[PDB]
This record gives structure tokens, sequence and C-alpha cells, in this order.
């Protein structure tokens, strides 16, 4: 009973101090977990969305969804505990070029869920509006036999979600390229729309 | 008086209040039914237009005062992920932002962790306003102790 | 030497390592949209979460018993042993304690100190009373002590996600039933 | 190479001499190189079915009575997920006892197994020892599947085995979707910027 | 000591995964296997009933099999009634059974106590590999063949790296 | 109405097509004012208070309700369901109509009629007073409708609609589905005022001359 939608709550400043009820914190403090226990996690994704789906297709996008839900979270924490609160800072760049955000993604995205930085950014040199990021290892999907690549995909929307938040609507796809004696590679091709794309020409 | 909002992605608001001195208890007379809402929504499009500028019209987070109607001005901040928090100031003489200017970007900021704060609940969709009884202390102490 | 020093051996080399935020996040997206695909049935969610959950742990005793090589526990204090010093301590990173036991060693009962699932949430009013949000360590504990044939029940009683006290959690085990023919 | 996709276990039990294994011969692929039966008591044969575009294996255990292994036979219905009870028309203390099978296969099997029941030796018929309406209710509330072979004529017991193969089918039929693999692109020369 | 063939078990008798290393011959068809199998699931059962009069410690090291490893420490078996190891002139036959009641069958064509110490340790070097690479797999169901084609080729790599 | 997507923020909605209600009866324009007043039906969830410009906004109602037929009853959510319970008459005549192989496998209404009488129930959905309603029957069915109304409906209640009195003539048994009847709500007969989340079906057949 704060903000109804039927009204504008109107209430004068300078009131008494009231109680405290719920105070939270928003560092770090760098806790961490066995990979058995995100693993078993994962593949309990998979066994109920393999459960309640029809077809591939829409098994992809309503995989797609739960890193969707993950990426609108984490666009918000990551750039304001990186431009560090009640310990007061200058804050952040807030970036809006399309090789500014994907330097973060890829210096700081990659950085933050998993140990390492992820290795390359390969602009699409033949064409435009495709842009590969890569790796070498997908540590959620190392567990999963076989070649069909629909369980990378809550990875791909963690990508996307953190875009499409970000006011550049995207898509992602992934791929997977067995270059040299790294056999998952797993290309992602981010490719953004035709309307984003006037707008950083002008 | 003061009116402060926080507009959402699709212009949707998410947190909507005033807050007013006790010399005039019933603020903003015969604007906040009829003006106030109105000069928000005709105005976010001035911080809309200055969220892809590099240099106004190298911090890209506070935006000074971007509108100036009847003597109210209006002062603004896009979030990272575009939650815009403008905010409406009256006064009876020519309001100056300018005092506050150092002061209340720690107010922008303040604000900004709590709305980080409440965006980690995953019960917490987009596109739904807060209904939170713990945001209104936890903005308005904020309020009374750096205005 | 002891369980109680023996797991952060584990702990400290060859245990592949991940953060625990992107752990709560993963939680946190499963039961909002478990919540928003039942119409907020928080007694249908519960019953979701436990058949999701016994199925962890089937996988996951094996896993355990792999990465240490205990026997068979002798009694029931010392399952809650390895339940305190080498299984939450080598999967998560907690050790949960143990007190209140029955009048004659049938239950006992266990101290969550902190959460490493939810870090963040507080739930809504209409799943105030009828969801219970860790539910998920209720099917993994129901289920990898069923691999060992200790069949034992498992519920919550209080959490601190409602408002209550503490969170803890009561174990009230059965029989041994029958086990593989070598012992 | 081996290529099926699931295997279940499913045990024939019953009293000694109602005719389980000339019943087993007959419907089955047999005597491939198993040893012979006795020797370690319980002889296993095997079948090869396809449902649904999943192929099966079954593997089927004859238990043997000779009271030296009622003890061994315990361990061997450990895990056993399809089960036959065998009973005979002509002789009659079988039926006696086929109730304590079932109470002792309910026990220590499984969860949940699917039990069939089947009248060996019905070229006897005349020499019916048993009613066949009383052994066709008792399976009636006991939820199994009911059947009467002549020995003479195969066609029976193999339909028995399919639909008792559909019907531990769809109980344990885990979900599946799709392995398509079909998403690919991105050919480029590389003009990365790291 | 050495190894040629791998050889999994069901806790329920029939097999769920063999794979011969370079034999470089198919004595039996596929189908034996799994008679074959159960046979070892049965002579394992039988194995506890007969005991003379006993009724009254098995503790491995770590000889660094594979070349970090797996473990560090001795560490206790779980059968004690019940096959452990056959011993014959061509091949001999290694056996390990989980707590879980999940055996391990090694075939080994190495002949003539020490190849126990040795055998174990490999032994469950391929648990670790079965309860972190098909365990961890939703579309393995239980009570299955493993299909899995990342099993193969990180066990072969253990093994090579023995022999 | 363009520049806002109203066919997101709510309160400017609300006010700019007040406005414009306003505005088109200073011009006295009727077919706006009308189709204002029936748009304003995406918004009386939220956004409004009980009965203060509710009966302020039926004084702009009742002008286009004494006009020709510029509304037609905005909302097609009122009865809830509809029990066509035969009241109990006599228990006299209830008048009816009428091993070698073979595995078997275990694992793998209608009311003919009397001359009775059944039960409506219905809502309105907003706090208008004194909603009414008069002449509700069926649709291209046979003879088994209602006589009289006289009803009225109170301000948010969930209301019953008592002495509906249906009298039937009998048919053959052929088995159809009803779902909605004709209800006239203080104007025109409007259209079948399905039921939500579901048909709700009932089945009727013929009455037994037997």
């Amino acid at each position: 009973t704060v903000g109804p939608k039927q009204a504008i709550t109107s209430e004068a400043s300078t009131t008494y101090i009231p109680s405290r009820i719920y105070s939270e914190s928003l560092l770090f403090k760098r806790q961490e977990a066995s990979l058995s226990a995100m693993a078993f996690l994962f593949q309990e994704m998979i066994s109920q969305l393999h459960r309640t789906c029809k077809t591939a297709g829409d098994f992809e996008t309503k995989l797609s969804d739960y890193g969707h839900n993950i990426g609108i979270r984490l666009l918000e924490l990551l750039n304001f505990r990186a431009s560090s609160s009640n310990y007061i800072t200058k804050m952040r760049r807030r970036d809006l070029k399309i090789l500014d955000i994907l330097q973060f993604i890829h210096g700081t995205l990659w950085s933050y869920l998993f140990n390492h930085v992820s290795d390359d950014l390969v602009k699409s040199s033949e064409r435009d509006n495709e842009y590969m990021i890569v790796d070498n290892f997908p540590t959620l999907t190392q567990f999963i036999p076989g070649e069909n690549v629909s369980c990378e995909y809550f990875v791909c929307g963690i990508i996307k979600g953190f875009l499409f938040n970000a006011g550049f609507p995207c898509g992602v796809t992934a791929h997977r390229m067995p270059q040299g004696g790294h056999s998952q590679r797993t290309v992602y091709l981010i490719q953004f729309d035709r309307q984003v794309l006037d707008r950083e020409g002008l | 008086p003061q009116y402060f909002a926080i507009i959402g992605k699709k212009d949707n608001p998410v947190y909507e209040i005033e807050f007013t001195n006790a010399e005039n208890p019933q603020g903003f007379p015969q604007d906040l039914k009829e003006l106030n809402p109105f000069i928000l929504h005709a105005s976010l499009d001035i911080v809309e237009d200055l969220q892809w500028q590099i240099n106004p019209t190298t911090d890209n987070c506070y935006l000074g005062k971007v509108d100036h109607f009847y003597g109210l001005a209006i002062t603004a901040y896009i979030s990272y992920s575009g939650m815009k928090f403008v905010m409406i100031h009256g006064n009876s003489a020519n309001s100056s932002v300018v005092i506050d200017d150092n002061n209340m970007r720690s107010f922008y900021q303040e604000v900004h962790e709590l709305y980080v704060k409440t965006l980690m609940n995953p019960f917490y969709k987009i596109t739904d306003p807060i209904r939170s009884p713990a945001f209104d202390s936890r903005v308005r102490t904020l309020a009374r102790k750096h205005l | 030497r002891s369980l109680k020093a023996m797991g952060e051996e584990i702990w400290k080399n060859k245990t592949e390592k991940i953060n625990t935020e992107l752990f709560t996040l993963t939680y946190g997206s499963i039961v909002a949209q478990l919540c928003q695909d039942y119409e907020r049935d928080f007694n249908k969610v519960n019953d979701h979460l436990y058949s999701m959950g016994y199925n962890i742990g089937c996988r996951l005793i094996e896993d355990f018993l792999a990465r240490t090589a205990l026997p068979r526990c002798e009694n029931l204090v010392k399952t809650s042993e390895v339940l305190s010093k080498c299984a939450f301590k080598i999967f998560l990173n907690i050790t949960p304690n143990i007190t209140n036991w029955s009048h004659n060693k049938d239950t006992f009962s266990l101290i969550l100190d902190e959460n490493p699932l939810a870090d963040f949430v507080e739930l809504p009013m209409d799943a105030m009373k009828s969801l219970w949000y860790s539910n998920i360590l209720c099917g993994v504990l129901k289920g990898s002590l069923e691999m060992v044939q200790l069949d034992c029940d498992v519920w919550f009683v209080s959490d601190i996600l409602r408002g209550d006290s503490q969170t803890e959690i009561k174990v009230k085990l059965n029989r041994i039933l029958k086990d593989e023919i070598p012992i | 190479g081996y290529d099926y996709d699931y295997l279940f276990k499913i045990v024939l039990i019953g009293d000694s001499g109602v005719g389980k294994s000339n019943l087993l011969s007959r419907f089955t692929t047999d005597e491939f190189n198993i040893e012979s039966k006795s020797t370690i008591g319980v002889e296993f044969a095997t079948r090869t079915i396809e449902v649904e575009n999943k192929k099966i294996k079954a593997q089927i255990w004859d238990t043997a009575g000779q009271e030296r292994y009622r003890a061994i036979t315990s361990a061997y219905y450990r895990g056993a997920v399809g089960a036959l009870i065998v009973y005979d028309i002509s002789k009659s203390s079988s039926y006696e006892n086929c109730n304590h099978w079932l109470t002792e296969l309910r026990e220590n099997a499984d969860d949940n197994v699917a039990v069939g029941l089947i009248g060996n030796k019905s070229d006897l018929a005349h020499l019916r020892a048993v009613p066949t309406d009383e052994a066709k209710n008792f399976a009636m509330e006991n939820q199994m599947l009911f059947t009467e072979t002549s020995a003479l004529n195969s066609d029976n017991v193999d339909k028995a085995f399919r639909e008792l193969i559909v019907a531990i089918f769809q109980m344990v039929s885990k979900h599946q979707v799709d392995l398509s693999g079909s998403g690919t692109n991105n050919m480029g020369s590389n003009g990365a910027p790291k | 000591m050495a190894i040629e063939t791998i050889l999994v078990i069901n806790k329920s008798g029939g097999l769920i995964y063999q794979r011969n290393f370079t034999n470089d011959e198919q004595k039996l068809n596929s189908n034996e296997y799994l008679i074959l199998a159960s046979t070892l699931h049965g002579v394992f059962a039988i194995a506890s009933q007969l005991t003379p009069k006993a009724l009254q410690n098995t503790i491995p090291y770590i000889p660094y099999v594979g070349m970090d490893d797996f473990f560090k420490e001795p560490f206790t078996n779980w059968n004690k009634s019940g096959l452990r190891q056959l011993c014959t002139d061509q091949f001999t036959m290694f056996i390990y059974q989980t707590l879980t009641g999940l055996k391990f069958v090694a075939i080994s064509s190495s002949v003539m106590n020490l190849a126990i110490q040795i055998a174990d340790n490999f032994l469950r070097k391929v648990y670790c590999l079965y309860s972190d690479y098909v365990m961890k797999d939703p579309s393995y169901s239980m009570e299955m063949p493993i299909r899995s084609n990342l099993f193969d080729e990180k066990v072969k790599k253990m093994v090579e790296n023995l022999q | 109405i363009e520049l806002l997507n109203i066919n997101t923020w709510l309160i400017l909605q609300k006010k700019i097509l007040q406005l414009c209600i306003k505005v088109s009866r200073k011009i006295n324009d009727f077919e706006y004012v009308a189709k204002f007043s029936s748009i304003l039906i995406t918004k009386y969830t939220h956004l409004l208070n009980q009965s203060e410009q509710d009966a302020l906004f039926k004084e702009y109602i009742q002008p286009s309700i004494t006009n020709e037929s510029i509304t037609s009853y905005w909302d097609p959510f009122i009865l809830r369901e509809v029990v066509i319970n035969r009241i109990l008459d006599s228990d006299p005549t209830s008048n009816e109509i009428p091993n070698p192989q073979e595995v078997f496998n275990p694992f793998k209404a209608e009311f003919t009629c009397r001359v009775q009488n059944p039960f409506k129930f219905d809502f309105t959905i907003n706090d208008i007073q004194l909603d009414e309603e008069i002449s509700e029957f069926c649709e291209i069915d046979r003879k088994a409708v209602s006589y009289s109304g006289p009803y009225n409906v109170k301000a948010e209640s969930i209301r019953s609609i008592t002495l509906p009195l249906i009298i039937k003539k009998p048919t053959y048994k052929k088995i159809y589905e009803i779902s909605c009847l004709k209800i006239s709500i203080l104007k025109l007969p409007l259209q079948k005022f399905d039921i939500i989340n579901d048909s709700r079906r009932s089945n009727p057949v013929e009455e037994e001359a037997e």
C-alpha cells in the first residue's frame, strides 16, 4: 500500500524516523560452490523442459527465457558494482556503442559467471550485422554428450536479455565449429536487428 | 513541493511520489491533478533524446536541469537498464537544483541502489509497480535527510 | 583425520569451482516460472519442487560416494555427522549444524545458518503462507538417503523467508529396508 | 553393435513343474549359449521388440524352485520390473500359493511392477483344476493382465508379451523431444578485435 | 594391473556398458554379453552365501595411475561376502562393487594381491568418470544402456595412459 | 486518441479521454460520447472510485441510453453459470429410457426434463447502481423459455435471479448443447452473453411424454 496505480500518494516531508524492517547488502562476498551442484540443477532444468515441450523450436525459445530472466537482473548489478552505495562513488560510463558493450560483455560478464575471460570476439568480416563471440570450453554444456546444441541456449539467453534490456534489440544463435584440438568451441553469433542499425550511424 | 517518479521501459510508472514542505501542506496547488503527470510524460522525450548523445545539449548518468517550464525545473538520471529517474522540482521563486547538484547526485545513486536491491527478487517481474512498504521508508528517510 | 577435518581437503583441491550468485539466480528463475505457470497454486509448486528434487539425489549420491569413499553409517547420529561436515561442505559451502533429537533418537532437526539459495528473495504476500522456497533440499535429502536404504521422511517446519525465527528441517527415519547382498 | 534403447528385466515365477520353461522356449530366442538351468539357477532368455519407434530389449529370468535356491531367488527379484506368475490348470495346488508368489513379488521388486498371470497347458482344458473365471476375477482385483496358453499355439503368449511391454513401457516412457541438429551459419574470414 | 575390456553392469543384473579395448576379435556376439553379465551377478550373489567357519582391511593407496589425479588417501571397500577376482590362464577378471550396488567388471589379459591394489585404484577412477559424465546427463534416463559418446573417450585416454 | 495506444501508463489515458468526453459533450456529438463511454471499459478495473463519477458518469451514460442505439452493452461478462436443476415433484416415475486367448489389460449429464423450473444467477462488474434487466430467454431453442422479468441487480454482488419457471414441449432425444441466453439489460435484447473462463456447457434433451 505505497504505490497503488489508482493515485499518487501525497505525503509531507520531514516526518519522524520510522522503524527499520529489512536491510540488505550488495557487495560481492565471493562465495564458491561445486560444479556438480550447478550441473545437477542444469540437468533438472532440462529434465522438465524436455517433458513439457512438443517440438524443438519452442523448447529452444523457452529454455531461452530462463536466461533472459538472469540477464535482465545481471546488467544492473555488474556495472553498478564495477563502478565501485554508502561508500559513494563516481558512476560508470553507461556505454552506448556496439563495440563498447561487446568489450564489456567479453571481458566482464564471462569473467563474472565463469572464472576466465572469454578468449576471442570475432567480427563477421565478409558481411555486416553478425558478431561472433566464442570460447574454447563451455563449462555448463560440457556434461552433455552428442552434438545437438539446444542445451546451449540457457547461456545464450543470458546474452540476449543482457542486450534487450540495454537498449540493443538483438538475437543470438549458437553453433558449433570444432576447430583444432578444442572439439567443443561453440560460437554464438549475436545478430542485431535492422531497426537498431541506423541509430548508431546517427 | 517536489515530485519524484521512476519511469519504466514502456513509460509505465513503477514508483510515484511527491514530498513537500510543511509550510504549504497540500502541495502543488491545482497542478498535481492536471499538469504534473503531463509535463513528466511530455518531457520524457528530451531525456530519451539525451540518452544517445555523447556530450549534452564523461559520466552520462546524472543529467542536469533538462527542462524549465513555468519556472519548474526537472532533473533526470538514465539508469543502465533504461529506467529513468525523472523528478520535478517546484518552489515559490525560481528554484535552483544547482544548490543541490553536488548533493542529490547521491540521492539518485542512493535510490538506484534501492532499485537494484528490489530488482534481484526473482518474483518481481518487469512492468509492475513497486508495492513495497519497505520502499517508502527507504526513500523518504533519504528525502528527509538529504533533500 | 576425522569427518570434521576431512571434507575441506576435498574442498581444497579437485573440486571444480563456480560462484553461488549464478546458483541463486538460476534457482530463482525456476521457481518464478513455476509460480507463473501453475497460477499461484502454492501447494502444487511445493509438490513440484519435491518431485524435481527427488530426482537430483539419486544422481547425486553416486557423485558424493565417488568423491569420498565412506562406509555405511552405523547410527543415525552419524548420518547427521556426514550431513553436517561432509555433505553440504563439499557440494555447497555451508555447514548446517544439528539440534533437537527425539526422546528416543527417532527424529532430529537441522539448523541452517545462511542459505546459498535465497540471497535476495522477498516472496509475495499470497505465497507467505503456502510456499516453502528452499524445498529443493527436501527433495534431495529424501532422495539420496533413500538410495542408502534409510527410508526417512523430511519436511520443512519453519524458515526465515516467511518471516519466522530460523530455517530448520526435521528428519524422521523409519526403516533400513534391505540392501545389496554383500555387506 | 548394441543400439537398443531400453532394457527391461521380467521374471517368470511359479511353482516347480507348472511348465514355465517349455512355455519360454517356444515364443522367444533361446538356447543361444546359455550354460543351462540349476547349475546357477534362474536361466536367462532374451526378446527384442520395438514400441513407439523405440527399440526394447527384454530379459526373461525363469526362476527355479528347488528349496536349495530359495535364499538366492530373493536377491534375484531385486530391481525386477516386469513379472509373470505362471500356473497350470491341470494341477491345483499351485493356485494355493500363486497369491503367496504375488505377495512375495510385491515385496522387494521395484516401487511398481506390472504382473501378468498365465495359465499354461490349456491343451488339457478338460482337466481343469481351477475355473478360469475365478482366476480371471482374481486378476481383476489385483490389476493383472490374464492369459490362457494352449502350449501348442504360441499366438496368445506372444500377444501377452507385446501388451505387457506396452504397459510397462508407458510406465517408464521417459519424455523425448528431438535430435535434429540443423542450425549452421557463420563462415567468415574473422576480422577479430580483442 | 592391465585392462583389456571394461564391462559395467547394473544394480539389477544386465549390463549397461562394455567396450573391448584393442581386442581385435569378436568371440562373443553382442547378445551373449547380457547373459555373461547376468551370470556374474548371479555368482556374485551365490559367493555371499557359502562361507566357512569364519564370521570375524582392504586399504589401498595412491599409485598415480593415469598420465593432478582423482584422490589422495587410503580408503575402504564395500563388499566382503561377494566375488572379487577370478584368476585363469589367458586372462584374469577383476570386479568392484560400489556402495549403491553398481558393479564394475574389468577383464585383464595380463596374468599372475598387489594386482588388487593397482586394480581398484583404476576401478574407482572409472567410477569417478561414471559419476561425473553419465550422472549429469538429462538425455540419460536411469536403467538404460550408456549411449553417451563422451564416456568412451574419457576412459580411453586413461586406460592408454595405463598401458 | 491515436497518440496514446488506447485501442502502459494509465492515469493519462483516463484523463485524456475524459477530456474527449467533455469536448464531445460541449460540441454535442453523440456517437463519440457513446464511443468513449464504451471504451472506458478497458479501465474500470483500476483507477476508479466507488460510485462518485460512476454515477456522475452515469449521467453521461443515460443520455446515450435515451437516444437510439448508440451504446449496445459494452461488457460480455455477465452470468457466471446457469443451472437447470429440475425441482422435486414425485419419485413415482423417473420415466427413463432403456478363457481361450482373449488377453485382458486393466492398465489399458443429459436431463430428460419434466414440468419443473430452472435457475439463473449473474453479477454486474462495476459500482454503477441499480442496473436493471428484463426478459431473458433462449436463442434458437425450443419452447423451453422463461416468462417474467421484473429484476434489477445491485452494486457489486453476484446476484440470484429467482423465478425463471420454464415450460417446454417434448421433442426427440437429439442431444444438443446450449450455452447462453438473449438478455436485455434495461434496453434492447443483446446477444449470447457467454460464460467466463470456459463455455461452461449445459446439456438438455426432450421432455418425457411417458
